[PDB]
Parts: structure tokens; sequence; C-alpha cells
């Protein structure tokens, strides 16, 4: 129907799942700053779960942009998305546990010296994941 | 015991996964063509075809997925 | 003994299923690809309810060889 | 003797039932297969209940070997 | 000795059965879907009965080995 | 310990990335042969898109071992 | 020795029969399935009784090996 | 540790590139020729190119997993 | 020596025997199968002797070795 | 270290090479002759071009991993 | 010395004799099977001389091997 | 070193010429008997000068490798 | 060293001469074969010149392996 009309919501809707991986990363990186309470246990054990808590927010984040193009509409082309977000989610989830675990490990200082490693391993790992559907996307476009 | 333990775990989540993945990724080549030919060759399921590839494909790699996450979650986690 | 153990233990759900899974991804390819070539001129409704019971057949040829290994694993974490 | 029995024993359920069991699903896919080329044009009436006979036949040649591994393997529990 | 002869024997049973039952195995589906084949136009009446005769000559074959795999493996029992 | 670690550690991305990167190769030779003779006939136009997606389906199966046997081999880096 | 000795004695029963046995099953299999090819079409009265000399001829070329390692193992009895 | 490590490391470059160098061989052998069958008949201006890009796509396989253990193996050069 | 010696002279008949007889058993049923379907049509008068010859050439071929087998096996009787 | 250094050096240049050699025989075995399948009928023109840059592709798969070889072989020689 | 020595001495016409001896028994099935068909329809007179010629040649080949590793036994015997 | 030095050497001219050579003998069958069977109609004037130059590329594939175990080999002989 | 060597040695004429041989045997049985097939039809003036050139090639392809294991093994003769 309109040219530039449904490339203006797509090209958002790209932009800002990208942005919804950062962050992610963004969430821990902030919070690091503003110490309280560090009993090794602790501080770890909670991490473990709120790094699963942020991947699934990020999968209903893009629920939430899905239904509101359709309740514009009046009053495939989105099969492959979905499927490069899934191959991309599922890495993304087993990189967060795995190399949080790992960082706090080598070092002593879990705190600062676990998340700068921890941190930016994720975020390249989702990156090289959605740097593939952007190159796929493209091409289908011609 | 510490030392076999650590080689055969790590092992296990290269062995399983790969083994799994793999078994999963040829599957889905598998069913995945002799499926489409029959989705496909009906009356319109073409589309069918693709939005179910895409179900279809990462179910079959959530197994290892699963693994994986579950895996790590108390291996690489709880040690 | 109880090196050999967890060690023959783990080996065999690595063994066992990726053996038997292996068995099951090949058949599912072998059954199901030689299936329909020997009824894929036919309607898709006869032949494609046998077909999956084929194709299944084998997808289910792995699932209890890994029911059996992860069984004979979840064993050794008892201790 | 203690050690290479709870391990031959072990391995042998793995060896027995992987090497019986994939001998069984690759029959159920040679058998299975090759039998439905054999009969396939005519009806589905009395081939189908044959067909089953060997696609089964093969099916229930990794039960027992699983059986027999899994009782080797029972009688290692018995100590 | 007593050290390989339980690792000898048991291994024996794995190997010789494992061997001789998958070589039944195949045998039931090479003679059985190949005979189909060199009689499967005929009616079911004589072929059904030959065939039958060899599917299970190959059904057979397993079962003596297992026999003898069980023997060798019950002498180790008497120890 | 620290020794059969770096040793099936390295191993790991060796077994892995070979294991899942052949698994890779083969199938982006069979889903992508396979698929193009389902559809060789048919316009090089939607198969061309089709193909790809599947070829390269499994040229990105391998990259992902890779990229796992590369992390924790590089894991294996930081000591 | 007498450690290898009941060691390759046994193992030689095992790989002995079992490799002549299989060696028996597969021609049976072999010479009986290729000769009724060549003989299909004809009167089941000359041929068939071709027939099972051959099969036959394959069902006595395991019996052999058997009562060998059956003997070579009887001997170990004697001891 | 040194000891596994350079005999993994090296081990690693020859089961990595002999492995994954292999699969490229391969796969350019079965999609190269597999997809020239798929279009052996067309022209060849357009399949050709599109034929290069497959047996090049395996061709490239291995020239990674080579990069892979020849860089893994100048690791184990800076010592 | 007198270790690997009765260990290899025994494995020898083992794997002489194991070995030649079933190049045998293949054989008969090589040349066996074969030779018929190059002269099946024609009558059963002189093929069937030429027949003989090549199934009874590869019946021959395990014999010797065999007798060989015994032979050396016989010489460790005599010690 | 120095010890299954050479070891392992040597023993590359030999997995290596026969590992990645062989595989360029049978490709260009396998690509050779595939090709000329897919080409035979056209003139010696075209394809006989295309034809030696395949099975020359493959004449060239293993005149690397061999350099290789000599060069890691030759590396052992400095020393 | 001595003790490798008439293990790999004994080893080698096992080894020497079940390989050679194989490939001969194979080729003649080889040779003489595949030689028969082509030139099966033509008299009994001229492919009947030139099918043992060729049969024979295999029935030849183990024959040396034989000699061979009979010698090398022999060898052994005069210590 | 000098120990697994000239054990390795030699294990390679062996493992390497039997490796290459075997993959020349095979090709030479393979590009050989398959090329003939690309240009067996047409004239022994030009196929026939093609056809060489394939079998004989077969036939130089296991000459160099020899050349190859010969140098390494005659290396050893330098000391 | 003199313990692997003359270990090694002897192995290499084994797995040399048992390995090329048997490469060679094929071969004439492949080349000899095929060869055949692509030229049973015509005279036998032309092609059976070539086609023994082809089946004596192969033969000729064991000999030296033959003459080379013998020399190897010839010069462990001179200690």
């Amino acid at each position: 129907h309109g040219k530039s009309k449904l490339i203006a919501p797509l090209a958002l809707t790209i932009f800002v799942w990208v942005f919804l991986m950062n962050l992610m990363d963004l969430l821990p990186i902030d919070l690091l700053p503003y110490i309280a309470e560090h009993v090794l246990g602790l501080p770890a054990l909670r991490v473990v779960p709120s790094a699963d808590v942020n991947v699934t927010l990020s999968m209903a984040l893009g629920v939430f942009i899905l239904i509101l193009f359709y309740s514009i509409k009046m009053k495939s082309l989105l099969s492959k998305p979905v499927s490069l977000g899934l191959r991309l989610f599922g890495n993304m989830y087993a990189g967060e546990l795995i190399f949080i675990l790992i960082a706090g490990l080598l070092p002593w200082w879990s705190q600062w010296i676990l998340n700068v490693p921890w941190a930016i391993f994720h975020i390249l790992i989702i990156t090289l994941q959605a740097f593939i559907f952007m190159v796929l996307t493209i091409v289908y476009l011609s | 015991m510490e030392n076999l333990n650590m080689d055969l775990l790590y092992m296990a989540a290269a062995v399983m996964m790969g083994l799994a993945a793999i078994g999963a990724a040829i599957g889905i080549g598998i069913l995945g063509g002799k499926f489409l030919e029959g989705a496909a060759r009906q009356p319109d399921l073409i589309p069918l075809l693709r939005t179910q590839f895409f179900i279809v494909m990462g179910l079959v790699d959530a197994i290892p997925m699963i693994a994986v996450g579950l895996g790590l979650y108390v291996m690489f986690a709880v040690a």
C-alpha cells in the first residue's frame, strides 16, 4: 500500500531491538557504580536470576511492538525475523549465565573485575547474531 | 575424580550438545526437506512451510540449547 | 571402581544417547525418505498419517536412549 | 576384577544396547522401507499388516538387548 | 587371569551377541527385503511362507549367539 | 585437574568445532543439494532465496560451535 | 602366558565365531537374495532346491567357526 | 600441562584442519556435483556463477579451519 | 616372547581364519551370485557346473586359512 | 614436550597430508567424475576447461596440506 | 626386540596373508563376476579362457602373500 | 625422542605412502573408470589421450607420497 | 630404538604391502571390470590390449610396494 509508510515503522522496530540488547548490558554496568553489600554468595546468586529476568523482559518488548503494528492496520515477512531472534536469544541466555560465572571465578575482586569482561563478552555475542539478521533483511529488499 | 570429573563434564557438554545439536540440525534438514515437499505440495500451505520451518527448527535446537542453559546453570555455575 | 564408575556411567549416556539418538535420526531419514518414495504419488491423507508414524517412530528412538542416558546420569547424581 | 567388572558390565549395556538397538533401528528402516517397495502398489490392507510385522520386528530387536543391558546393569545394582 | 577372564567373558557376550545379533538383524533385512523383491508379484501364499522362513532364519541368527553369550555369561555367574 | 582441564578444553574446541563444523558443511551439502533438486526446474527467484536460507543455515551451523570452541578456548587463555 | 592365553583363547571364539558367523549370515543374505533374483521367475522346484543349498551353505558357514570357537573354548575348560 | 598443551594444540590444528578441510573438500564435491545436476542442462551463465559460489563456499570451508589451526599452532610458536 | 608368542599365534588363527574365511564366504556370495546373473537364463547344465566351481572355489578359500590357522594353532599345542 | 613434540609434529604431516591429500584425491574423483556426467554430452571445449578446473582444484587440495606438512616437518628440521 | 620380533613377524603373515588373500578373494569375485557380465552372452570358448585368467589371477594373488607370510613365518622357525 | 622419531618417521612413509598410494590407486580406478563411461562411445583418439592423463594423474599421485616417504625414510638413514 | 625399529620396519612391509597390494588388487578389479564395460561390445583386439594394460597396471601396483616392503625388510636382515 504505502512505500515510505511501511518502511518508517519497520525501520523503527529494528533499531529498538538492537538498542534493547545494549540496554540489557547497560543495566548491570550502571548498577556497579553504586555498591552497598557484597557477601560473595548472595551477590553472585542474586545476579544469575537477574540476568534471566532481563532476557525474558527483552522478549516481552518484542511482543509489544508487534501488537502495536497490528492495531494500526485498519480500524514470511514477520516469520523470518522471529526465527533470527530465536537463534540469538538462545545463545545470549546461555552466554550471560556461563560468562558471568566464569568471570567471577578467575579473579578475586569479582565485583568490578567480573563486570568489565562479563558485560563486554555478552554484548559481543548477541551483536554477532544480530548482524547476521541485518544482512538477511537487506538482501531480501531489492 | 575431580580431574576426570571436570574433564568428563566439559566433554559432556561438547559431546552432548554437538551430538544432539547435530542430530537436531540434520533432522531439520531431513524432516524439513520431506515436510516441505508435502506441506508445499499441498493446495496453499507454501507459507506454512517457512512459518512452521522457523518453529520446527527452533524447537529442534531448543533441545541442546536447553541442555546448555540448564547444563551450565548447574555445571559451569555450581561446578 | 567409583572412578571407572562415574567415568563409564557418563560415557554411557554419551555413548548410549549419541549412539541410539543417531540411530534414531538416521532411521527417520531412512524410513522417512524411503517411505515417502513408496507413497509419494498417492494422496497425502493416508500415507501422510503412516509417514509420520515412521519419521516419528524414529524421532522416538532417540528419546528413550536419552531418557535412559539421563537416568543412568541422574543416578550418578544420587551418589 | 570388581573394577573391570562394573566397567565391562556397564559398557556392556551400552555396547550391547547401542549395538543391538542400532541394528534394530536400521533394520526397521531397511526391512520397513524395502518391504514397502515390494508391496506399495497393492492395497494397504494386507501389506500394511505385514509391513508392521516387519518394522515392528525391528522395533522389537532393540527392546530385548535393552532389557538385557538393563538386566546386566540392574545386576550391578545388586552388588 | 581371573581379571582378563571375567573381562573377556563379559566382553564376549557383548562382542558375540552384538556381533551375531547385528549380523542377524541385517540379514533379516537383507534376505527379507531382497527375497520379497524376487517374489512380491506372485501371491502371498507360497512366498509368504518362504519369506518368513528367511526373515525368521535371520531372526534366529541372533537368538543363538545370545543364548551363547548368555551361557558364557551365566558361566561367570557360577564363579 | 588443570592438566585434563586445558587438555579437555582444547580438545573440546577441536572435537566441538570439528564435529559441529563438519555437521554444518555436510548439511549445507545435503540440504543445499537436495533442496535444489526439489526446486531446480522452477525460476531462480523464489527458490534461490530459500536455497540460500538453507545452504546458509548450514553455513551458520559451524560458525556457532566455532565461536563456542573459540570461547572455551579463549577461556583457557584467561587462566 | 596363561593370562594372554585364556584371554586370547576366549577372544578367539568371539572374534572367530562373530567374524565367521557374521560372514555366514551376510552370505546367506547375499547368496540367498542374489540367487533368487537369478531364478525367481522360474518354477520353485529346481531353484528352490538350489536356493536352499546356498542360503544353507551360508547357514553352515557359522556353524563351523562356532563349533571351532566352542572347541578352543572347551579346551580352556580342560585347563 | 605444557606437555599435553603443545600436544593437544598441535593435534588440534591436525584434527581441526584435517577434519574441517576434509569437510570442505567433500562438500565441494557434494554441493559442487549435486548442484551441477540441478542446473547442468541450463546455460553455463547463471548456474556457472552459482556453481562456483558453492564449490568455492566449500573451498573456503577448509581455509578457515586451517587459518585457525595455523593460528593455534602459531600460538605455540610464541611459547 | 612365549607370551606374545602364544598370544599372537592364537590371534593368528582367529585373525587368519576369520579374515580369510570371511573373504571366502563373501566371494562365494559375490562370485556365486554375480556368476548366476551372467548365466541364469541359459540351461542349468553348463553354468551349473561352472557355477559350483566358483561358489566352491570360494568355499575352499576358507578351508585353507583354517587348516593354516589350525596348523599354527596345533603348533602351539606342541609347545 | 620435545618428545611428544617431534612425535606430534611428524604425525602431523602424516595425519595432515594423508588426510588432506586423500580428501583431495577423492574429490578429484568425485568432482571430476560427477562433473563429467553433467557435461559429457556437450562438446569438450567449454566443459573440458571447467572439468580441469575441478579435477585440478582437487589436485591442488593435497598440494597445500603437503606443503603445510612439509613446513611443520621442515620446522622440526630447524630444531 | 626378539619379543616384538616374533610378535610382529607372526602378525605379519596374518596381517599380510589375511590382507592380501582377502584382496585376492574379493578380486576373484570382482573381476570374475564383472568380467562375466562383459562377456556372458558370447560363447564360452574365448571368454571362458579369459575369464579363468582373471578369477585365477585373483586366486593367485593370495598364494604369494601366503608363501610370503609362510616364509617370514618359516624364518622365525629358524630362530 | 630418537625412539618415537625413527618410529614415527618410518611409520610415516608407511602411513604416508600406503595412504597416498592407495588414494592414488583408487582414483586411477575411479577417475579412470568413470571417465571412460563419459567417453567410451566416442573414438579412442581424443578420449584415449585424456583418459591416460587421468589414470596417469592417479598413477602419479602415489609416486610423490612414495618419493616423500622414501625421502623421510632416507633421512633416517642419514642419522 | 632398535626395538621399535625392527617392529616398525617389519610392520612397514606388512602395512605397506598389504595396503598397496590390496590397493592394487582392488584397482585391477575396479579398472579391469569398469574398463571392460566401456569396451565389451567392441572387438577383443584393441580393448583386449588396453584392458590388459589396466588390469596389469593394477597387477603392478602391488609388485612395487612388495619389492619395497621386501627391501625395507631385507634391510633389517643386514642388521
